[PDB]
RNA sequence: ACGAGACUCUGGCAUGCUAACUAGUUACGCGACCCCGGUCGGCGUAACUUCUUAGAGGGACAAGUGGCGUU
């Protein structure tokens, strides 16, 4: 399966033991009406290009 | 006009994964002179990616203690490292450094939510983490060694624009991506 | 963080109380009129004032303010609240009237008046919310 | 900082500010001093932020 | 002992709390409804 | 019979515009201070991109200069600052000559005679001072004095009357015999602070507005209330035309023109790309000044730009 | 009402203020060296307070604009 660029399209709270991980809604690049929700380690901002290995993986809502 | 070390231009190199263009700053207002700038980028959030890579490379360069504060020693480091990396492949060799920063980041790492669940990296923890596996590349290379860190770091930088895996940042990186894959 | 204290939004308050008419929304003519009409003893706790000042005199210019007392009461409030439309809705020509108060009006002096039209009662008692 | 005050006091605004613009759109510390000084040291650390080793055991 | 406030200097300090927001009392002026001129000399 | 439309705008300020200053030598010269230390001597190309290019920033205030005006050989100017100094500026190589030192708070306003020799400045310390160009106090007033701030001290053209008016805080116009140095006549009426006063180019009648918005005319040849003008907002700024019968109004973030004779709103000049449209007060305007001749007014708002306004027909 | 904050000292800013042979600078002159300028913490004095020192002031308040919250 190929690996395919997603857009941070809303940075929803924070996840994780330690608060270590941002929860986040992924707006696809070739689907522009497929958002996700997924866990980031990591800083992240609105609008920046995140690279999935998988697109079939989903985050729990917080 | 004409740039970096007096000899490096920046309208020759181009950033090729779109992921990561924001958060590597190499092109038109990010074209310094040297790596050296007061800066003050760290001082809030993300201020961070609007540091030159070369800048970026050269503080991350010095570590273990002792080297501390000695940035003049990393801009040297980094300078020497541009000439072997272009005498060793004939290329301007920020374009080696930016295909070095897109390959050598790892894209999908574990994280502690039982054993450790597989999340996606940010392009900034991506970039912050590309810089560190091969400067801890070149250092670890250079330590008890006949060779220079101008030779490490160039080798380092080299192999990652490849992807040769003899790349201790490539081969540190698809471990962690190995490791991601596990727990998924 | 840039909470303001009781000592800055108390002051501010019975600034603009007693001395609405000479601020405005520009910060540094209401930090040079604090320094006229009150002995505030630092700059800083001055700036912070005028500050507050300006910043209460922006929610002034917009609705009324809840802890806040000033001479007109507030133009929106004396003035137009003495809004009256042509002639008032208890002024219908066709009032609406159920059968039951047509009976109960009927047992007062009112038996007929020309402006009730009675509805066809409602049928099916069925008005209370479902248990559990 | 001395040549946008010699081309403000003896010459045109318009030559201080195309110069003033090409310095500040590089580099902000061009015309603009680094507020920052060296943070003061405090006791019980060999620093300002630092503190010594604590024992515990 | 915590002293008084009095400007004198004698029986406490001149100088006011630094909370202390003393606000002058607005002496009351009826607001004109005619325009009038005083010339005079 | 006519509308106003712009010309362009005059960009260059940090601190939004106070005082504009015209001259009757250059017409291609405005000076303007601001609510940052600069006072911008501009250049009227009256060019396709740029109404006016900057020359010469008179640099050299602590705090906000709150007026600037120049004399009739327009090689010197003088500006008052919130500092509390009176400069008196050499406008060809851009310095002071000397510099008047003595007021306690800011000093809100300042202008000169006909002879260019007395000057006097409106100042929060409930004062008004009359000074020479070599920084000697003449003459200021304590006795009975403006009993709040001083936000504009006006001359009269008139040689034969050697009067000065003065507006205030204590909702007063108080006239001034600039030769025996104390009030000619009070005009009591006005309610609310006082922001501006200006005499007409004849010396006859003076025009005050304050927040109320009510600019009324007073005789200077025997103080009368000739009649009120609903401005409607906050009037910051006064100007009668050197030439026509207009009186030109500075109310909130328009301009209402006024002709004496025919008490009608003759027009309102207002910016038309209001980008403030979302909950923003829009850039209010707190100076204005007509031109030697009177075909272009400029006027400096609260967004830094000095807006010109042009006669169509 | 105390504590918090305010507060006091301090760090950062003002070619704006008062100033200076126990602090200097820029001019001018004499002098040493280079082939008209250049170097001088070589010497001396006229202006001046940018750097210097330390006093009085001013300066910043989420004050301005834009976003989610009785807005």
């Amino acid at each position: 399966q190929p690996i395919k660029l997603a857009r941070v399209t809303k940075v929803l709270g924070r996840t994780g033991s330690q608060g270590q991980c941002t929860q986040v809604r992924v707006e696809f690049m070739d689907d522009t009406s497929r958002s996700i929700i997924r866990n980031v380690k990591g800083p992240v901002r609105e609008g920046d290009v995140l690279t999935l290995l998988e697109s079939e993986r989903e985050a729990r809502r917080l | 006009d004409i740039k970096l070390f007096g000899k490096w231009s920046t309208d020759d190199v181009q950033i090729n994964d779109i992921s990561l263009q924001d958060y590597i700053a190499v092109k038109e207002k990010y074209a310094k002179y040297l790596p050296h700038s007061a800066g003050r980028y760290a001082a809030k959030r993300f201020r961070k990616a609007q540091c030159p890579i070369v800048e970026r490379l050269t503080n991350s360069m010095m570590m273990h203690g002792r080297n501390n504060g000695k940035k003049l020693m990393t801009v040297r480091i980094v300078k020497h490292a541009f000439e072997i990396i272009h005498l060793l492949t004939g290329e301007n060799p920020l374009q080696v450094l930016v295909n070095a920063i897109i390959n050598s980041g790892p894209r999908e790492d574990s994280t502690r939510i039982v054993r450790r669940q597989a999340v996606d990296v940010s392009p900034l923890r991506r970039v912050n983490q590309a810089i560190w596996l091969l400067c801890t590349g070149a250092r670890e290379a250079a330590f008890r060694n006949i060779k220079t860190i101008a030779e490490c770091l160039a080798d380092e930088l080299i192999n990652a624009a490849k992807g040769s895996s003899n790349s201790y940042a490539i081969k540190k990186k698809d471990e962690l991506e190995r490791v991601a894959k596990s727990n998924r | 963080g840039r909470v303001r204290t009781k000592t800055v939004k108390k002051a501010a308050r019975v600034i603009i109380e007693k001395y609405y008419t000479r601020l405005g929304n520009d910060f540094h003519t209401n930090k040079r009129v604090c320094e006229e009409i009150a002995i505030i003893p630092s700059k800083k706790l001055r700036n912070k004032i005028a500050g507050y000042v300006t910043h209460l005199m922006k929610r002034i210019q917009r609705g009324p303010v809840r802890g806040i007392s000033i001479k007109l009461q507030e133009e929106e409030r004396e003035r137009r609240d003495n809004y009256v439309p042509e002639v008032s809705a208890l002024d219908q020509e066709i009032i609406e009237v159920d059968p039951d108060t047509k009976e109960m009006l009927k047992l007062l002096d009112f038996g007929s008046l020309s402006n009730l039209q009675v509805t066809q009662p409602t049928v099916g008692m069925n008005f209370k919310t479902p248990r559990g | 900082k001395a040549l946008v005050a010699y081309y403000q006091k003896y010459v045109d605004e318009a030559s201080k500010k195309e110069i003033k613009d090409i310095l500040i759109q590089y580099d902000r510390t061009l015309l603009v001093a680094d507020p920052r000084r060296c943070e003061s040291k405090k006791f019980g650390g060999p620093g300002a932020r630092a503190r010594y080793q604590k024992s515990y055991r | 002992i915590m002293l008084p406030w009095d400007p004198s200097g004698k029986i406490g300090p001149k100088k006011p709390l630094p909370d202390h927001v003393s606000i002058v009392e607005p002496k009351d002026e009826i607001l004109p409804t005619t325009p009038i001129s005083e010339q005079k000399g | 019979t006519e509308q106003m439309t712009l010309r362009g705008t005059l960009k260059g300020h940090n601190g939004w515009v106070t005082q504009i200053a015209t001259t009757p030598q250059f017409p291609d010269m405005i000076l303007s201070a601001s609510r940052d230390k600069t006072i911008i001597m501009w250049k009227l190309t009256r060019d396709e991109t740029n109404y006016g290019i900057p020359q010469r920033a008179l640099r050299g205030h602590s705090h906000f200069v709150s007026d600037v005006v120049i004399s009739s050989d327009g090689q010197f100017a003088l500006s008052g600052s919130w500092d509390g100094t009176l400069r008196l500026w050499d406008l060809t190589t851009g310095t002071t000559t000397r510099r008047f030192v003595g007021h306690t708070k800011d000093v809100l306003s300042v202008a000169f005679s006909s002879d260019n020799r007395q000057i006097v400045s409106g100042s929060r310390d409930k004062t008004i001072k009359l000074w020479n160009t070599l920084g000697v106090c003449k003459y200021t007033v304590q006795d009975e004095s403006h009993s709040e701030w001083v936000s504009c001290v006006r001359f009269s053209p008139n040689s034969s009357n050697p009067i000065i008016v003065s507006c205030g805080w204590d909702k007063l116009v108080k006239v001034w015999n600039l030769a025996n140095c104390k009030l000619k006549t009070n005009h009591i009426g006005h309610t609310g602070y006082l922001n501006t006063v200006t005499v007409s180019p004849d010396g006859s009648l003076c025009a005050s507005g304050g927040k109320d918005g009510q600019a009324m005319l007073w005789d200077l040849n025997e103080g009368k209330h000739l009649y009120t003008l609903d401005g409607g907002d906050i009037i910051n700024a006064l100007c009668f035309s050197p030439n026509r019968y207009w009186l030109c109004a500075a109310t909130g973030p328009s301009i209402k023109i006024w002709d004496l004779e025919g008490k009608i709103i003759v027009d309102e000049l207002k910016q038309e790309v209001i980008s403030t449209s979302s909950k923003a007060e829009p850039p209010q305007c707190t100076s204005l000044a007509w031109s030697a001749d009177g075909q272009t007014l400029f006027a400096g708002y609260t967004d830094n730009l000095v807006r010109v306004w042009q006669v169509t027909i």
